[PDB]
């Protein structure tokens, strides 16, 4: 969980470093606009397939 | 980078360089060109 921050989804939205940036439910543009109650994120690593 | 350069465009290709609007279109074919003809750039 994260809070107590200020976000900038911009550098991730444009800097394509995030390769397979495929998303749902939202506009990965309007991501740098909308605000949320709270966030959660899981991370991991897997094979290339 | 077919999926990259395509409708459903998003990325520096789109904003920076090149993304024509969404109109019903076809696609491009496969070949060798760096070593079948390099230093060539986007916009």
């Amino acid at each position: 969980r994260i809070s107590n921050c200020v976000a900038d989804y911009s550098v991730l939205y444009n800097s394509a470093s995030f390769s397979t940036f495929k998303c749902y439910g939202v506009s990965p543009t309007k991501l740098n606009d909308l605000c949320f109650t709270n966030v959660y994120a899981d991370s991991f690593v897997i094979r290339g397939d | 980078e077919v999926r990259q350069i395509a409708p459903g465009q998003t990325g520096k290709i789109a904003d920076y360089n090149y993304k024509l609007p969404d109109d019903f279109t076809g696609c491009v074919i496969a070949w060798n060109s760096n070593n079948l003809d390099y230093n060539y750039l986007y916009r």
